[PDB]
């Protein structure tokens, strides 16, 4: 669940973000890539190469659905549900896999705003992305 | 300094057993968040209880205002209401039941809180000065481990675990006391080690009296439970109740009116 | 396992930490952000509020011990199994610490790391250390 | 016989799909098991009967003990009571890791009462527990949870409104309970666990319902529970019948 207090702390480190989004989140793909390589089994036919524009483009896609998230805190199954049908239906991404791209959007988050990850703001995105998580995967059977 | 293997062995054994009282203090300690929760729950069910019997509450209020109003104008002793009120009086005492049990249930809620947070003060207390008396036992054994003093020591020494084997006491604290008033270096701290051992004491006699308050707590539960019912199944009669007798006290001010 | 430019990379990074302060901030973020684990620090006192939980001398003090024991097994990568048998048997058999709490740390630590280094703590970087703490952890377990 | 543990949940077993996804159910005697249709029909059509279902399954119970099963029994308005019994070909043995939860007579589905539910779902980091864990959480008040899940008790005024974005099935027959003290909740795989109830008078532990709900995750603020007072006349007819 989210609190008041939590979305207050989401949408701020997420407005300091603002056009950083795609980069942080090209950035946390890398990272779950080359930290858990079991991860690349999802996209078999990605360049996954260090710099590959492919996942530029698609870390460009992952922080827009977290921006649009961001942006309906309080109505997010309704906010996420093709991609909720997209990840646990036709994709079938086990539920393991999102702690792993919230644990690295997380230390992507830290690196690039020290200033704002405080451990209140910890709290509250590791929250955000529990709930994200969860909205994406609760449909998997 | 420590010297022989017997030195080295009562003092290993004694700084396990100070060190260990932290970790079994945590571990006992934690027994008592089951009651915690359960005292919390039944704050929770005695203020839904409070709600679900209001309207039975409220009809007997207005059973009491209407028989002061009767008692004002000298017709208290109206046959009906008479009756009336013996027709709600196991209500009054399921009413008052009612109060006194929930109270006794919040007064062992209090209770569980109070010995809880003397427990966890008691193994605060106990690991602050349990740990720290273990280390200054380790100066002892780290430095047996060099120099003078025989090989069967430094050997000892070298064995010397920093954590017990199993779960401390009262009774094996204790007895590594006990045996380390033997040893020269240890005895220094002979105060300290008391202290500690009043401290494990205290912390586990709490965390004894959490489970006994608890268990009163939930006896006196039970009753709510059982007169917050017999309540709510008598809130229709309550009701009517009301609605008679503030008829007869109408019918006795209409009286009033037209006799002056 | 680290390549030897692995283990370069971590000791590398590890020389310039804290020591005296990140143990504390691991630890105080771990009982922020996932406040169960207080049932085993409720001895630390205040805990009420992250900045009562941050500002604990307990809790900084307790971190230095457990920073030590990351440092000890930076010294032993190749035998993170024996050099942490024992605290392995106070952790499970004494303590009856859910292992899952390890990894726990761990990300946290690395989130931490990340804090304090920023850039520094690169893709590359951050994968080396999830082997250290995904090894410390399995070696508690 | 049943009730009381010595290895702390010893009615607990571990139910294993097809395909690899861990589940729960609970002993309730020797030979039989509770769990819930949603478990069941994993890894299989919305079609299948309880003869393609039942040779599917893996069922373990205590330290890692495999046992076999004779047949499953789906509840037959699986669609609103969210049940499936297991019949083993044999009784367990029963001991210190391994002994039947007892079926209530009264009803502990009320505010005011805390239940212990174990689980083998997935964890924090969303991977099957490697070891048996359990939450204590309290019953929390009906008309509360429907509103989180539902928006209002009225049926008219109803909207799908779960925070993850799933509906759990709530009615009658069921109830809900809150999370832990320190936020812990239930998730994957949870579901078929009890919420035991210990009657303190008797000194005894009860089946007070069984996880239906297990995708709250902390997200959702409560789980549901199929009430074990409302099946249990079909649980003694099915088991006297099979
Ligand atoms: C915060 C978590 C996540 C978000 C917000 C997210 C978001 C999405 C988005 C927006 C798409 C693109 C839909 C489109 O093609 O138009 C998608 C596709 C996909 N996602 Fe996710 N995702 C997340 C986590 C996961 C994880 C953990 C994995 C696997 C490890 C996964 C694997 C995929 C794959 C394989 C595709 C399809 C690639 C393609 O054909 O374009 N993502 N992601
Ligand atoms: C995974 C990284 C971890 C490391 C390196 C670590 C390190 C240690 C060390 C070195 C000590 C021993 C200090 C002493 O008493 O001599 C210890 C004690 C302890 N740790 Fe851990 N620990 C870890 C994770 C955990 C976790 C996840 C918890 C539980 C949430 C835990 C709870 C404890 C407790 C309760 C003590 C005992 C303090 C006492 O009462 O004596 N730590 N830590
Ligand atoms: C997963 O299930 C399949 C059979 O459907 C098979 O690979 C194996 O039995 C399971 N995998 C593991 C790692 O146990
Ligand atoms: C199944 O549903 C119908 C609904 O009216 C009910 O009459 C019947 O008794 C139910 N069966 C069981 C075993 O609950």
């Amino acid at each position: 669940v989210l609190s008041p207090a939590d979305k207050t702390n989401v949408k701020a480190a997420w407005g300091k973000v603002g056009a950083h989004a795609g980069e942080y989140g090209a950035e946390a793909l890398e990272r779950m890539f080359l930290s858990f390589p079991t991860t690349k089994t999802y996209f078999p036919h990605f360049d996954l190469s260090h710099g590959s524009a492919q996942v530029k483009g698609h870390g460009k896609k992952v922080a827009d659905a977290l921006t649009n998230a961001v942006a309906h805190v309080d109505d997010m199954p309704n906010a996420l549900s093709a991609l909720s049908d997209l990840h646990a239906h036709k994709l079938r991404v086990d539920p393991v896999n999102f702690k792993l791209l919230s644990h690295c959007l997380l230390v992507t988050l830290a690196a690039h705003l020290p200033a704002e990850f405080t451990p209140a703001v910890h709290a509250s995105l590791d929250k955000f992305l529990a709930s994200v998580s969860t909205v994406l995967t609760s449909k998997y059977r | 300094g420590l010297k022989t293997k017997d030195e080295v062995e009562k003092a290993c054994h004694l700084a396990q057993q100070l060190k260990e009282v932290s970790i079994t203090l945590g571990v006992i300690y934690r027994t008592t968040e089951r009651h915690s929760v359960q005292v919390e729950a039944h704050k929770t069910a005695i203020d839904k209880h409070a709600d679900a019997v209001s309207r039975a509450v409220e009809a007997l209020t207005r059973v009491d205002v209407a028989l002061q109003r009767l008692k004002e104008l000298g017709k208290a002793n109206d046959t009906k209401a008479v009756k009336i009120i013996e027709n709600i009086t196991s209500a009054r005492e399921n009413l008052a039941l009612f109060n006194n049990e929930t109270q006794a249930v919040l007064t062992a809620r209090d209770h569980v809180h109070k010995h809880r947070a003397a427990a966890l003060q008691g193994w605060s207390d106990a690991k602050e000065k349990g740990d720290a008396a273990a280390e200054d036992v380790w100066v002892l054994l780290n430095a047996a481990k060099k120099g003078n003093g025989s090989a069967d020591a430094k050997a000892a020494a070298e064995k010397c675990s920093r954590y017990s084997s199993s779960s401390t006491s009262e009774t094996e604290l204790q007895k590594a006391i006990d045996a380390a008033a033997n040893v020269g270096g240890l005895s220094a701290h002979k105060s300290k080690y008391g202290d500690v051992l009043n401290k494990f004491k205290l912390s586990n006699a709490s965390v004894g009296a959490v489970r006994d308050t608890s268990g009163r707590g939930g006896k006196h539960m039970e009753k709510v439970n059982n007169v917050a019912k017999l309540l709510k199944d008598a809130e229709v009669s309550l009701a009517a109740a009301a609605a008679e007798i503030e008829e007869v006290k109408n019918a006795h001010e209409t009286k009033v009116q037209e006799e002056m | 396992h680290l390549t030897p430019e692995e283990k370069s990379a971590v000791t590398a990074l590890w020389g310039k930490v804290n020591v005296d302060e990140v143990g504390g901030e691991a630890l105080g973020r771990l009982l922020v952000v996932y406040p169960w684990t207080q049932r085993f620090f409720e001895s630390f006192g205040d805990l009420s509020t992250p900045d009562a939980v941050m500002g604990n001398p307990k809790v900084k003090a307790h971190g230095k011990k457990v920073l030590g024991a990351f440092s000890d097994g930076l010294a032993h990568l190749d035998n993170l199994k024996g050099t942490f048998a024992t605290l392995s048997e106070l952790h499970c058999d004494k303590l009856h610490v859910d292992p899952e709490n390890f990894r726990l740390l761990g990300n946290v630590l690395v989130c931490v790391l990340a804090h304090h280094f920023g850039k520094e703590f690169t893709p590359p970087v951050q994968a080396a250390y999830q082997k250290v703490v995904a090894g410390v952890a399995n070696a508690l377990a | 016989v049943c009730g009381k543990p010595k290895g702390s949940f010893p009615w607990q077993a571990k139910m294993v799909s097809h395909h690899n996804l861990t589940t729960g159910a609970t002993l309730i005697n020797e030979q039989w098991l509770l769990t819930t249709a949603k478990n069941l029909f994993l890894n299989h059509s919305e079609n299948a009967t309880a003869k393609d279902i039942a040779p599917t399954l893996t069922l373990y119970v205590g330290k890692k003990q495999l046992v076999e099963i004779e047949k499953v029994v789906l509840h037959p308005n699986y669609s609103q009571v969210d049940i499936g019994l297991i019949k083993l070909k044999q009784k367990v043995s029963v001991n210190e890791r391994v002994m039947p939860i007892c079926l209530p007579s009264k009803d502990y589905a009320e505010v005011g009462r805390v239940g212990y539910v174990s689980g083998w779902g997935r964890n924090a980091n969303f991977k099957f527990t490697d070891h048996l864990k359990y939450v204590m959480l309290p019953v929390a008040d009906q008309d509360q949870c429907i509103r989180h899940y539902e928006g209002s008790t009225v049926p008219e005024k109803k909207t799908p409104k779960s925070p993850v974005g799933v509906q759990p099935i709530l009615n009658e027959h069921t109830f809900c309970a809150g999370m832990s003290k320190y936020q812990e909740d239930t998730c994957y795989g949870d579901a078929g666990s009890a919420f035991a109830v210990h009657d303190l008078e008797e000194d005894t532990w009860y089946a007070t319902g069984i996880l239906s709900f297990d995708k709250s995750c902390a997200v959702a603020e409560y789980g549901v529970y199929v009430k074990v007072t409302s099946i249990q006349d079909w649980v003694q007819k099915t088991i006297a019948e099979n």
